[PDB]
């Protein structure tokens, strides 16, 4: 073995970023002249991989402060080869693609 | 067999069979995860066992990608391993050359993989003539002509004033000569259009010409479409075929390719003769011949004469960008065993169809028990 658990935790992570995708890029749509909903987006695609406070009481939506908290807990389902760190880095990197897209930069 | 054919036969025959569950994402959380992308289509109000039952009956979450991109991804994963993989996508590609052969040089007879981006010519379709003190390139649409009193000038995707390179007599000489009101801002490519008409007509026409000629020197470059092309190196007598796999984005998966069997029916185009194809679709200068052979290489299996016509005529430049890399069958084979044993073992069953119903019927109570706790 090898190539199987990398392989089908990379497409497991791959589903869990269309999600992510689809979820965030329905919010943006209704950000406020403060652009409120962006700089949440912002400030977490460089969040500290440690912090939890942040989601207390977050504008991002409900979903990704759930995946990002626990996600063992929001799909209990998931394999345990895939880490809460490996999760939080999966939302940093999708907050930052997005963000990029979104802003026009890219 | 462990050549490089058996390679292709085995992956065509397993995504066939299993369709999404290739990717070896189990069904609990696929599951888990489409609750959690439905869980507001699902009615709020009467008994909430029978309107998750209802939005859990017509998910889609066992159907197959119809991403390009994705499809590419699987088909590298597989076939040159994971760290392979992502080092074949992060090299570099080469734009095929007009008689294509820089990638038939690229096919010596070893097993090899070719990997394929296409490019659509994303040039501007409109222009406006302006006053200049009325331009401001931060606030006008962008991909777009500008007329102004002596200067013709492009505004580029990324919001750059790009100057034409025309004279001030030119500029002037077409500034004046547009003065129909409903002209000040309109399509550049007038199919219908003459300027033996009027000295506004010609000067509509001559502007046209002008911004074709010098976008040719432009990167108005956007990609469009990607593929592979599977290559096995000749182990026997007969002639060496290559296998292009595919999905089409919002139109057809990778199973619905081979169940169709488009990939063989276009192996037997021959090498050469599907790598010409291939090469005219970035040298013709004629839209029907463009969407026909556009149609025939890419269309879901079926469609071949309706997907690029009408609305969807390929107007715009084509060309095609393309990676090879050697393909090694003991590894290939190695990864494609490796699913199949997962799914022999997480999914088992007599054949391949009571297989994918197994899945199907663990994904959906996983996604019902995940709606009824998120409920």
């Amino acid at each position: 073995h090898m190539f199987f658990k990398d392989y089908q935790k990379k497409n497991v992570m791959r589903l869990l970023q269309d999600s992510l995708e689809k979820i965030i890029n329905e919010w943006l749509k209704t950000d406020d002249e403060s652009h409120t909903k962006l700089k949440s987006l912002q400030e977490l695609s460089e969040m500290d991989i440690n912090a939890t406070s942040f989601a207390e009481h977050s504008p991002l939506p409900d979903f990704v402060t759930r995946l990002w908290l626990d996600p063992h807990k929001a799909l209990d389902a998931m394999d345990k080869n895939i880490s809460k760190n490996e999760i939080r880095k999966l939302i940093k990197e999708t907050a930052r693609e997005i963000e990029l897209v979104f802003t026009h930069q890219k | 067999e462990k050549t490089g054919l058996h390679v292709h036969e085995k992956i065509k025959h397993m995504v066939k069979n299993y369709g999404t569950m290739i990717t070896g994402i189990p069904a609990e959380i696929l599951g888990q995860n489409e609750a959690e992308i439905s869980v507001g289509y699902v009615k709020k109000m009467g008994n909430m066992k029978e309107n998750i039952a209802e939005v859990v009956r017509k998910s889609e979450m066992t159907q197959p990608t119809n991403s390009a991109g994705k499809a590419s991804n699987e088909v590298c994963d597989l076939l040159l391993g994971t760290e392979g993989a992502s080092e074949f996508e992060k090299s570099s590609y080469q734009v095929l050359s007009g008689d294509g052969s820089n990638l038939k040089g690229s096919l010596p007879n070893k097993n090899l993989l070719v990997r394929v981006e296409m490019d659509r010519f994303n040039a501007p379709q409109k222009y406006q003539k302006i006053k200049r003190e009325e331009f401001n390139p931060e606030t006008a649409e962008k991909n777009k002509i500008y007329l102004l009193e002596d200067q013709l000038v492009y505004l580029d995707i990324f919001g750059k004033v790009i100057d034409l390179g025309q004279t001030s007599d030119t500029c002037h000489r077409l500034f004046n000569a547009i003065t129909t009101p409903f002209y000040q801002n309109y399509i550049l490519y007038d199919e219908y259009i003459d300027p033996e008409e009027s000295a506004e007509e010609a000067a509509m026409f001559e502007m046209g010409e002008i911004v074709k000629a010098k976008m040719k020197n432009i990167d108005c470059w956007t990609a469009t479409h990607s593929f592979t092309i599977f290559v096995p190196e000749s182990d026997s007598e007969d002639t060496r075929t290559l296998y292009p796999y595919q999905a089409y984005w919002t139109s057809h998966t990778l199973q619905q390719w081979f169940s169709g069997d488009k990939d063989e029916k276009l192996s037997r185009l021959g090498i050469d003769g599907y790598i010409e194809k291939l090469a005219l679709l970035g040298t013709t200068t004629d839209s029907k011949i463009r969407s026909s052979i556009y149609g025939e290489l890419f269309s879901p299996p079926g469609k071949e004469h309706v997907f690029c016509t009408g609305m969807n005529e390929k107007f715009s430049p084509l060309r095609v960008k393309f990676k090879v890399t050697e393909v090694n069958p003991e590894i290939a084979l190695q990864n494609l065993e490796e699913v199949q044993e997962f799914i022999d073992t997480n999914y088992p069953g007599e054949n391949a169809k009571d297989q994918c119903e197994l899945y199907k019927i663990k994904a959906q109570e996983a996604m019902t028990k995940q709606l009824e706790m998120r409920l």
